[PDB]
């Protein structure tokens, strides 16, 4: 399942993405 | 020869709407816009690799249940950052679905994310795409 | 205060979609846009005319008004039921508006004549001739 | 009064299907 994977690394670059501006 | 008559209205349409929005958005809205641009295309580059990394029917699918799937489940206890990353999805989802039957897709898609979207989204992200503004200014 | 983010991803995937639709025309398909911006703002004057003396309230009607032009058509019909969806949308900026604006699109592109294309494109470039 | 405007619609159309046509 792809969906699975994609979505986990989504999830991972979507996280990364978040915490460079939570503090700015 | 001839033309795609639906794909150029398609063109006309879109821009006269996105031209639409923008005049009527407030100001703060406006700044809000900027940084969206800015954020999903920071993110628009790791997403592209892994869409890519998965293949050509991935990374341009015939169907719709596959990129409505992970929008659903970006947006499910959710913080701007995913928010943004569902964004950008729906926008390259859009930059390959330009013609003909391919226009309906995109309007599931669509819909997807506004319909998924959390109560607190107003809010969060407001403040969050506040930062981005003023790291880039 | 606080922002309509809905409004605001709408505004982003509008563009995006156009330069995306845009960047993958044809030379005479860009010729032909260009044409269908200046016959559109043709006929924008009188259609927005014709609605102001409407002075009404839901995406009902427009979906006849359209659909009516399109069912023997010429492309000045075609132009005026094009520019008509793009007048909808210009009033249609937010919330379940914009879902509206989709519908209306998906029922003018499904309702085009077959010949729509070569009829188009014969129209589209006597307009380009006569404006360069 | 929706067919009316309908007339006037098809009525503009046919104005402008006049022009470039021609041409």
């Amino acid at each position: 399942q792809w969906a699975r994977e994609i979505g986990a690394q989504l999830r991972r670059m979507a996280d990364d993405l978040n915490a460079q501006y939570e503090r700015r | 020869d001839d033309i795609d008559a639906s794909a150029v209205m398609a063109a006309y349409l879109a821009r006269e709407y996105a031209e639409a929005v923008e005049e009527q958005l407030t100001p703060r809205e406006r700044d809000a816009l900027e940084a969206l641009r800015v954020s999903g295309e920071e993110v628009r580059s790791p997403l592209l690799q892994e869409l890519s990394n998965a293949g050509e029917h991935r990374a341009n699918p015939e169907n719709s249940h596959i990129p409505a799937a992970l929008v659903s489940a970006l947006l499910e206890p959710t913080s701007p950052g995913r928010m943004v990353t569902a964004v950008e999805l729906c926008a390259q989802m859009g930059r390959l679905w330009t013609r003909g039957r391919q226009l309906v897709d995109f309007m599931r898609l669509v819909y997807v994310l506004l319909d998924r979207l959390p109560p607190t989204a107003d809010e969060d992200l407001g403040a969050w795409l506040q930062a981005v503004a003023r790291v880039h200014g």
